[PDB]
């Protein structure tokens, strides 16, 4: 088969920055074709050989390339130009995709908003208690989220989840829930959440004690 | 407008089998060629195989002549794929997109299909539990679901049937400790609507046929 | 800075259980399977089984099921190979590789990352600390001896990297280890500067020095 | 399940010629055969995959060719750091498989052992045991005779040598050979004696003293 080589990994860029993005084929092909798959979603043709651009697909979109080294061009990098990009081989069989490329948007620095919330009254009745902590519409990425019950910095009992970078306004959320039998849960008073990050000068820190409404 | 549907992704446990379907309306079924494109989770796209409705002339992809098999039924416009003898490895969406070629060799993967998200495991179905995370006293509050304990993916919430979409983060599934996956969805509204304004989530957990909608309300 | 750290050194008594970590860093753990090797002395590189790391899915080799079982704890971006009812050919060393193909699953199985290795050392004798002897001349050595098990550390003031020679252990009829480092110096004057050897036998938490005159 | 057979089980070349190892499998496996280099203590490092494309990092004069069933690793200018045992090992299917290896000596020049003798110390005599050691420093080729001689009498069976892994800098082995007797044993004897031979020098060359620190 043929190996679609894609370069970068991935990439971040203002908007309005010029993104180019390489493919390279183990063969001599004449054309390559781009699509760009956006989170949860399946991949959308972007470009099609030569280089006529996809429905819907803006004018920003340019396909380049004659040997073995081609490129796709983004002329003025928009929010929603957020995606994985794979560049396509079509002359042999079996057709070959890129690994892919991620490209994601940079931004001003964004505080993120903490929320926690306790255990519903009707999970403890389930034997297991689930705090959560959400951090909301932040900027860049990259926060630490650490658990304090009742002074003592908790580790491997709990967990992360983060969005995909919003298609609007280029930011990401970011959730972490502690987990905790019942039994363990009902031992200790004050529950914390020490959100670090860029954007936020001093580690914002959102508590509760057990049962305080 | 063009549009193929996808079925028959769900869990099934090593050296079992599994059915695809991929439905196509909109266009004149027999003109296109049809193929199967499979993409595990975090990785690239793989190529699987193709067919001519037409005369149903199939070709494969080397790596899976022999366990992976393309069939057609002209008259339900439907399209199908069989894996047979599924290895761990074989976990992935797989898609069904149509091809156009639109000169002399010139070919291109024009329209694809949802995708649907076949799970090779040993493990068993479980539904999910539900949750609320009860918002509760900056012009804002925060509220949401906790979409707990499952297997396998994937989990759909909707906020009101669909009435409420601005602001809502539906977090990725987190794979536990347990084994199971949970996940949350979360939406940010006026804190002056609370009390009033009643908010639902909706959870539908296809692979167990599990629908629950939960009522998140403050105390 | 893509790395796997794995878990320190073991021993164990047959029938006991061990569990091995492996702690993954720099980048997406649940991206690539995560894969387990044996090497023993002389026969070497056995693979076990790997793991899925989106399902959890485990996949063993028929010479690695019943009493072994892989796992995982992904907010810990950890995998785990758990050894249980021990038995003495279980002994070998047990390295965690990473899987790296980005562009499909169809084959991964080509390392691209590897962990350090733990080595596990089965049996029933009890951890016995060495005994450093003198080898001076008229090209200075220690000789450690009669210590269980392996590892130990030698170097030379700690800041001696000249011509140092510390052979591989020995295995005795008594079932014990013994080792020689010897170090070359300017095989002259060389009798004017003190020459200590730095013996660190970590399982019987002993640390000898030994000043060789 | 497929199994890898790998040629030849060891091999010498110096440095800057052109190595090939060879290994080939059971079944028909495409393209799916990596290769890898591992200098024991450490852990396996991945140069080839898919049968030819490098890894990252991997020096363009490692080569990988063939596909199907016969495979071939290539190293063109030869380095000392190019020192170890390499592997093969098929990537197509559960259950993965790996090759026997192949182990890689360098060529210096024949090089003679700097040869030095340890009596007992003192204390370990004071603990009951003696354990009598020989030093043969940095040298080439690696086999190597060596025998005790305790007053002109061969000793049999109660030595036990340890060779060192080869320089990733100047490309020579060492071998230590202890003599393991006891206190009683060593105090009725006076000259004990370590014959080296090597294809280095002449006449087998030996090293000795006399019972005690004197």
């Amino acid at each position: 088969d043929i190996q679609m080589t894609q370069s970068p990994s991935s990439l971040s860029a203002s908007v309005g920055d010029r993104v180019t993005i390489t493919c390279r084929a183990s063969s001599s092909v004449s054309y390559l074709h781009w699509y760009q798959q956006k989170p949860g979603k399946a991949p959308k043709p972007l470009i099609y050989a030569p280089s006529n651009l996809a429905s819907g697909v803006p004018s920003r979109f340019s396909g380049s390339g004659s040997g073995t080294d081609f490129t796709l061009t983004i002329s003025s990098l928009q929010p929603e130009d957020f995606a994985t990009y794979y560049c396509q081989q079509w002359a042999f069989n079996p057709p070959t995709f890129g690994q892919g490329t991620k490209v994601e948007i940079k931004r001003t620095v964004a505080a993120p908003s903490v929320f926690i919330f306790p255990p519903s009254d009707e999970q403890l009745k389930s034997g297991t208690a689930s705090v959560v902590c959400l951090l909301n519409n932040f900027y860049p990425r990259e926060a630490k989220v650490q658990w304090k019950v009742d002074n003592a910095l908790q580790s491997g009992n709990s967990q992360e989840s983060v969005t995909e970078q919003d298609s609007k306004d280029s930011t990401y959320s970011l959730s972490s829930t502690l987990t905790l039998s019942k039994a363990d849960y009902e031992k200790h008073k004050v529950y914390a959440c020490e959100v670090t990050h860029q954007g936020l000068s001093s580690p914002v820190t959102k508590s509760f004690n057990r049962g305080e409404c | 407008e063009v549009q193929l549907v996808e079925s028959g992704g769900g869990l099934v446990q090593p050296g079992g089998s599994l059915r695809l379907s991929c439905a196509a309306s909109g266009y004149t079924f027999t003109s296109y060629n049809m193929h199967w494109v499979r993409q595990a989770p975090g990785k690239g796209l793989e190529w699987v195989g193709a067919i001519y409705p037409g005369n149903g002339a199939t070709s494969y992809n080397q790596k899976f002549k022999g366990r992976f098999t393309i069939s057609v039924d002209k008259s339900k416009n439907t399209l199908y794929l069989q894996m047979n003898s599924l290895r761990a490895e074989d976990t992935a969406v797989y898609y069904c997109a149509r091809v156009v070629y639109y000169s002399a060799s010139y070919w291109y993967f024009d329209v694809w299909g949802q995708g649907t998200l076949v799970t090779v495991s040993s493990a068993s179905t479980k539904g999910p539990s539900v949750f609320p995370l009860a918002p509760s006293s900056g012009g804002t509050a925060a509220l949401g679901c906790l979409v707990k304990d499952y297997f396998p993916e994937p989990v759909t919430v909707s906020w009101n049937s669909g009435a409420l979409t601005s602001g809502v983060h539906t977090f990725p599934a987190v794979l536990q400790s347990s084994g199971l996956y949970s996940l949350s969805s979360v939406v940010t509204v006026p804190s002056s609507s609370l009390g009033t304004q009643t908010y639902i989530c909706n959870v539908n957990h296809k692979p167990s046929n599990t629908k629950v909608d939960k009522k998140v309300e403050p105390k | 800075q893509i790395q796997l750290v794995q878990s320190g050194p073991e021993l164990k008594k047959p029938g006991e259980t061990v569990k091995i970590s492996c702690k993954a860093s720099g980048y997406t753990f649940t991206n690539f399977g995560m894969n387990w090797v044996k090497q023993a002395p002389g026969k070497g590189l056995k693979w076990m089984g790997w793991i899925n790391t989106y399902t959890g899915e485990p996949t063993y080799s028929d010479d690695f099921k019943g009493r072994f079982a892989l796992s995982l704890e992904t907010s810990a971006s950890t995998a785990y190979l758990q050894i249980d009812n021990l038995k003495n050919e279980d002994m070998g060393t047990y390295f965690c590789a990473r899987e790296g193909n980005l562009w499909g699953n169809y084959a991964n199985w080509f390392f691209d990352v590897w962990g350090a290795g733990t080595t596990l050392t089965v049996s029933s004798a009890s951890t016995k600390g060495p005994s450093v002897y003198p080898l001076a001349p008229s090209a200075l050595g220690c000789l450690v001896k009669d210590y269980f098990p392996e590892p130990v550390t030698v170097s030379w003031n700690s800041a001696l990297t000249s011509g140092v020679h510390t052979f591989p252990a020995v295995l005795q009829s008594s079932g014990l280890y013994s080792l020689s480092s010897v170090v070359t110096v300017p095989s002259s004057s060389a009798g004017t500067q003190s020459y200590i050897c730095n013996v660190n036998h970590a399982p019987s938490n002993t640390k000898v020095d030994k000043k060789v005159d």
